């Protein structure tokens, strides 16, 4: 029984980069599965096998982020570049371990408390 | 009693002196007096699954036309 | 022909010597480790040796049960604003230390495993509350089956996973698997990557962690408290006891030198210096 | 009698021969020889391509320099010989794929050098990562650096660009790159390349894995480690030079699975 | 059924035992084993392979490659040690980390024969001999040849074979010693020192470097398996 | 009697065991079974018999 | 050819006598015990003697088993200032007295140790709180091993440690352990030092404790609580029990006559007299 | 079908009349029928370090020179 | 499986059973024993062995030396006793404390024979004859050689053959007696007497000693083990 | 394998038609592989205090003269 | 889990000597390792081995100190003989069973209380 934490997230200006940090508790990969789901509301964003390689992004955003897994510490982080005012949203952190389900937001059973990422229109 | 039958040694201890090597037998007693109280066997046969497969009347060869 | 519990061999009486045998003198360039006894380099009297390597012998070596895993739980009251706290965990040696470590001298094996589940339990609030004795279920569920989502969804019927219900306070649990890998042995490293970055696709849809695979995946483990919620706060631990026996390896290795850092090869800084400080004309 | 000296020798496969007058003979890893797959220990059903000669032939990958100021070298099988004519050809014509080989690592100075090189043979040699943030992340590009091959360093460095890291092994000599210590090494098939003995080194090495045949694309079994053991010092001169080669041979090699071409993303 | 009774030690769980225990898969297809090559069957099997010894373990040499390298020259004759070590294989921080060493620290008691060999590695026309000795234990650790000279020792001579070995038989009051540094089952000490010098001629470096591989002898044995020193899991 | 001791694994209920166990209707009269056609013995021979794949799964 | 369950020799039917043989006299100056059965100093009738020497063979005076030492740990509430209290014990016989002294009349040994663990529990705070059965661990460090630090360390996962989980209130804890002597046999005592002062070196460096060795150092038992905190703090003891099984000995020696005073053989002053007043001529 | 296998000895009690002296020997019974369940036979083999020790070509003999 | 019931006496830890119990260290490799020479096998041999005895326990003399020294002097004839014991081995300050003694103080009941061994240790030129004496008991004390001369005795005499023996058959009600201060089972009265006295020649000293040694013969026999009461650890 | 052994009757219970008269054994089976794991045997030997009581050179004769 | 005691400390002048007391509790031995570790903050002194011999002082004060062992009291002593006024510095005492790491203070795990010991500059 994970529990997350979104860490890492703040104000930044148009263009830029931003890291966001995910650490869990646990036994946290165990549950399997984390993920980013990003929007004000519900959306994703990144996902990722705590096994094997093996990710995917969502298409809005294929080729700028990237999620990676820090199986000793336990966290799991997001990269953000070339940063645009339309990615100022509410990020979270997904977990389920059910090996599939990437593509619906009601499938998981993790969550986190988020943290507000703000790309501000600066230039 | 008994009843001493065989197993599939799988992982083999680095033995033939004992173990793995040498035939493992497990032993087996009835303490009640219903079949229905004894335990599971697990030596079940295999069969063709041929009363699925060719439920045909005439016989198949697997070489030749199937409609002839 | 020749087992554990037999005695090394014996010592023959050698006196002097002035030959054109050369013993002492090798060449380790060569691979080969000069075999030299003691009739060697000195002169042995005759000794009828008795010493066995018995309780050096692979099974042997890893004859002991080693602490894995560490589960909590608990049974809260009907009345908490969370969710009666069950785990899940990722069947596997490598979360502690010392296992691991003693499965890391070979680079390959087999080994019907053998659990044990030695589970404690305690009350956490400052209440003078009641507890009956509490039952505890264990469930294996292998890749890709249903994991629970609840302490008490469907899941849990296994009809067809095997689980395990222990009453506290009793000899503990225990169930033992064989040989369940995929491969011919268990590889405890693996070079290499489950895919294979292509050309006409995306780096992200061919990007793959180093050093893991399937080979090393198993199943989880599900665990909880059966007894429904009671009055008072019961916490309760998991511990799982891992012993392979009927055991197999192949291909030695150094044991790992640096302190641990991840499931993977890897190491962290600082952590770099295994050795002391000693003088090279002082003993 | 006639002359048959352990350091005189004569390799030949195929159409490629190797011959060497300053030999400490050959080591055959674990005792075992090359041998293609068993009809008892098979595991795939369909027809194995053997292309033997085609295949089974020295090929010498590119040769590297040995200073003072070096720290080691690190080649992976069946990597380093993906470029590498039919065997190289075959490789990616398949899915699955078993074969042995034989690392002649040549090292000749004079007798006016000193020094020591461990040519060590790891079967599964897994080297460790460059980061304290991300473990298990190094990517596949620097992975298989191929014929030109990785290389061993004298002090740990930590990666901290999180922006877009490396991802790319960073092996400490002191600790084979896989954090055990180096002087142990000396488990694994091995020959000490000390100057003033001999002027190669040999290990036929078989196909270990855990599987019967495997991917070879996905999968390295061998891994090749030269390290120095002793420093590189000649006459009165600040900086010595010599080279080394290898060139390793398949051995009993097969393929199953006959499928279209692969093309991996190599940077 | 059967009158039994319960006996001191129902009900408890030997991390150590062996008993039989019902199968959680049962008529698990178990998958053939092939045959892999190199396969171990004992532990004293690693222990004979030589392991290069980490000797010099200065402050400013320990934990890099120049812990391995005793280095040698050709300053002129004097009875004085290249290097000094204890006998204690499972304790010694210099025996301590070598394969031998890591073997025997899961143990508590070892015994039997050990095997030293000495590489050299300098230039071809140089040359030389030396004076690797081990004594008994129970006296003055010896920093003089004339005193090394007076045990158990092999004068090696530098030449076409690189190598030689020195073995150190079993010599000892008990049937086993402690694999700690402990008095009662001390060890003893081994040491080299030149029984003439290194000669070199013009325009050959005057440095070189020797290495150390220690293994086991045949009659090498161990006893009472516990857990080892050389990691640990903190938090 | 007899000095039995108690192991790890006593007081424990396995879901995949197999252990004979007490009856709880002693000599109930089993009625013979008959010889229904069409009898099963193997998951495996369900499995080779053709079975339709649901290919297109699009949208509608 | 003579067990321990055999009658004792037969007394044999003796007469009057006048003879040159002098069965009474001896000379007590040859170290000799004169051998007298009763036919000789006197006139015995013919006895088919019953007796047997059966209950005092070696095995049979040691088949007790022997308090050795009492270990005490707790279960403090998880907000007390202090530590866990974990017991580590130095594995000895001579702790206590009895035992010892039994094992006394000889100079050597060799038993297989057959251990005994009744451990008892209780609460200590005047709180009517709960506490659920608890768990014990018993854990073997061998001479040179992980001692544990704290209650709850990397060190108990006991990987290749033999240890003992016994669940209170359930039949007593019991392992058993052959000769694990360095020698061929025990050394109750030792006339000796392990160290030798030397003379181009400093009395500091060479000065040893008399009478001990590494002979009788075999390792600590290291025994906790492996439930966590509970609200209410529950000390307990952990008995040992040892029986010497399967055992010899080799050349007597008088029992410990004073009082004990450390292991050494030493005594203190007050407790030196170990006999009473009695008249030479009173019965 | 019992398997009964012999102990090796340590300390002998001063008996021959039953114990130490004639050979010990002890019983061993299967109940499970999985080869996993069964217990750890201990009687192991032992063989050359070979494969380690001389992993050359060409046969060494101890007396002679190593590279000739 | 195999229908089983537990009897009274499960879970019952017994200090003095006899179980199998699994082992902690398999495969322990344990180290062969060498024939060291002197194996005892039983008590009764320790017992065999003369030990003498601490007679004289007067307030002076007790823990010291003189308390094995039972004086006797050149003075002129006299029926009155030198020495008086009780056959309690077991609990007689005077025999509580000899070997034998503290063999029996681990046990109930002791049976069988007993024999005193008396050395004379005056000079050369000393003689005499001495009445060793013992009467079984259930009557008076003999405090007169004439009364102790009724009895079991054996006539001494002091000459070249410094040591005598008297031997004190088994007489006793039952098959065995308490170890301990009991009237049923009483033992009875050991006593020495001048037959003549001790005489010496000009130039000698007038006094000397005699040290006694109790064993016992062949037939004696112990049973039911118990905890002695010779020492004790308090606090 | 099991080690059937006698037992030296003490209180004879009236009987000789099964218990008392005809001899009581009783029966002993090893179930570990240690020889320390054994139960003690308790049928030991006993043998001559000779190596305490005579411990002398020369052969004595309870009968003539200890010292000639 | 022994208990350290600190007693037989106080203040004397230069040039004599003075006896240190260390009792402990338990089952004291059995931790192991008994030492001597002065310093106003923290440095060695003298190092003792429950077993056999096994004595070592620091080179500072070596020939003028001894450790001794009492294991019949459980107390472990501290002869300080020649005393100077460089000698008035916090006496304390510890313990580790690890038969090794007598050269560094942070590898403990038990201490005792304390007792200030003072060299009075009499003469
Ligand atoms: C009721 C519990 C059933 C447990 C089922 C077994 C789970 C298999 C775990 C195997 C662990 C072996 C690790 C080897 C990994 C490797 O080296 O590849
Ligand atoms: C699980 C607990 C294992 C216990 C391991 C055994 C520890 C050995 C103790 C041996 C005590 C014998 C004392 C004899 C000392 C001597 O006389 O030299």
């Amino acid at each position: 029984q994970v529990q997350l934490q979104e860490s890492g997230g703040g104000s930044v200006q148009a263009g830029g980069s931003l890291t966001l940090s995910c650490a869990a508790s646990g036994i946290t990969y165990c549950m399997g599965w984390y993920r980013q789901v990003r929007g004000k509301e519900r959306e994703g964003v990144a996902f990722i096998k705590t096994n094997d390689g093996t990710t995917d992004y969502a298409d809005s955003v294929k080729g700028r982020f990237t999620i990676s897994q820090n199986h000793a510490t336990k966290t799991v982080y997001l990269q953000m570049n070339s940063l645009k005012p339309e990615d100022t949203a509410a990020y979270y952190c997904a977990a389920t371990w059910r090996w599939s389900c990437p593509l619906d937001p009601e499938g998981y059973q993790y969550w986190g408390q988020g943290t507000q990422v703000t790309v501000s229109s600066h230039h | 009693g008994a009843q001493v039958s065989s197993q599939k040694v799988g992982a083999h201890e680095n033995s033939n002196r004992a173990y793995g090597g040498s035939t493992i037998n497990y032993t087996t007693i009835n303490y009640y007096r219903d079949s229905a109280s004894n335990a599971a066997s697990k030596q079940d046969f295999s069969q063709d699954p041929s009363k699925f497969t060719e439920p045909i009347k005439d016989v198949l060869i697997k070489t030749a036309p199937m409609l002839n | 022909a020749a087992t554990s519990r037999d005695a090394l061999p014996n010592t023959e009486a050698s006196g002097p010597t002035h030959s054109k045998e050369i013993p002492a003198l090798t060449a380790v360039e060569t691979g080969a480790t000069n075999p030299l006894v003691p009739s060697d380099t000195v002169q042995t009297r005759h000794v009828v040796q008795h010493r066995s390597r018995s309780e050096s012998s692979i099974e042997s070596f890893f004859a002991r049960g080693a602490c894995v895993t560490i589960m909590t739980v608990d049974n809260p009251a009907s009345t908490t604003n969370k969710d009666k706290l069950f785990a899940v965990w990722k069947i596997t040696y490598k979360d502690t230390v010392q296992l691991r470590r003693k499965l890391e001298f070979f680079t390959y094996s087999r080994f019907d495993m053998e659990l044990t589940f030695v589970v404690t339990a305690n009350f956490t609030e400052t209440n003078n509350g009641h507890a009956l004795n509490q039952v505890y279920q264990i469930m294996y569920v292998p890749p890709g089956a249903p994991v629970p989502e609840k302490w008490d969804d469907y899941t849990w019927q296994t009809s067809s996973n095997p689980s395990i219900f222990y009453t506290y306070g009793t000899a503990p649990a225990r169930i033992s698997v064989p040989y369940v890998g995929i491969s011919n042995a268990y590889s405890h490293f693996y070079d290499g990557f489950s895919k294979v970055p292509l050309k006409d696709q995306s780096a992200a849809l061919g990007d793959s962690l180093y050093g893991a695979a399937s080979l090393n995946d198993f199943g989880i483990l599900a665990v909880r408290v059966v007894n429904d919620h009671n009055p008072t706060k019961v916490t309760s631990k998991i511990r799982v006891y891992l012993k392979p026996k009927h055991i197999r390896v192949w291909c030695p290795r150094p044991p790992r030198a640096v302190a641990y850092y991840g499931p993977g090869v890897d190491y962290k800084d600082g952590t770099l210096t295994p050795l002391s400080t000693k003088d090279l004309t002082t003993y | 009698a006639c002359g048959y000296s352990d350091r005189v020798l004569q390799l030949t496969l195929g159409n490629s021969t190797i011959t060497t007058q300053e030999a400490a003979n050959s080591v055959v890893a674990y005792g075992r020889w090359p041998e293609y797959l068993r009809d008892s220990e098979a595991n795939p059903v369909d027809q194995p391509t053997e292309p033997d000669v085609a295949a089974c032939r020295f090929y010498t990958l590119d040769t590297v320099s040995w200073t003072k100021e070096s720290r080691g070298w690190w080649w992976k099988l069946p990597d380093a010989l993906r470029d590498m004519g039919l065997f190289g050809q075959n490789m990616y014509y398949h899915y699955l794929g078993r074969s042995g080989y034989t690392v002649h690592v040549q090292c000749n100075a004079s007798k006016f050098h000193q020094g020591a090189l461990g040519v060590f043979a790891v079967p599964e040699m897994c080297l460790a990562g460059d980061s304290n943030t991300t473990t298990m992340h190094t990517s596949y590009q620097n992975a298989n650096p191929g014929e030109k091959g990785g290389t061993f360093t004298g002090t740990f460095t930590p990666d901290n660009n999180q922006t877009s890291p490396a991802r790319r092994f960073c092996p400490v000599d002191y600790l084979l790159g896989n954090g055990t210590l180096l002087g142990n090494a000396f488990v694994f098939p091995h020959q000490i390349i000390n100057l003033r003995t001999n002027n190669c080194a040999t290990l036929v090495l078989p196909y270990v894995n855990s599987l019967s045949i495997d991917s070879m694309v996905k999968h390295n079994n061998w891994g090749i480690a030269i390290l120095p053991l002793a420093p590189l010092n000649f006459a009165s001169e600040s900086s010595p030079e010599i080279p080394i080669t290898l060139t390793i041979a398949p051995m009993c090699c097969e393929f199953n699975g006959l499928r279209n071409i692969t093309l991996p993303r190599l940077q | 059924g059967l009158p039994v009774m319960n006996t001191p030690g129902s009900n408890q769980y030997l991390t150590a035992d062996n008993f039989q225990s019902p199968c959680a898969l049962p008529e698990f297809d178990v998958t053939p084993p092939i045959d892999i090559p190199g396969e171990v069957k004992n532990m004293m099997e690693l222990a004979e392979i030589d392991t290069m010894i980490p000797f010099d373990l200065s402050a400013t040499k320990k934990n890099t490659m120049e812990m391995y390298r005793v280095r040698l020259s050709d300053k002129p004759h004097t009875d004085d040690p290249i290097l000094c070590l204890s006998l204690s294989p499972a304790s010694d921080p210099r025996l301590s980390h070598t394969m031998l060493g890591e073997i025997l620290n899961y143990y508590t008691h070892w015994a039997g024969s050990l095997k030293f060999t000495f590489l050299f590695c300098g230039s071809m026309m140089a040359t030389g001999k030396l004076l690797v000795s081990y004594a008994p234990p129970g006296a003055d650790p010896p920093k003089k040849r004339k005193e090394a000279m007076l045990g158990t020792h092999v004068i090696w001579d530098i030449g076409l074979q690189s190598s030689c070995t020195m073995v150190v038989p079993w010599i000892s009051n008990t049937t086993y010693r402690q694999t700690i540094d402990d008095s009662f089952t001390e060890g003893g000490y081994i040491s080299v020192f030149y029984q003439t010098r290194i000669v070199v001629p013009l325009s050959t470096p005057r440095e070189m470097d020797i290495l150390g591989f220690v293994s086991a002898c045949n009659d090498f044995s161990v006893r009472l398996l516990r857990d080892t020193t050389h990691i640990e899991q903190k938090a």
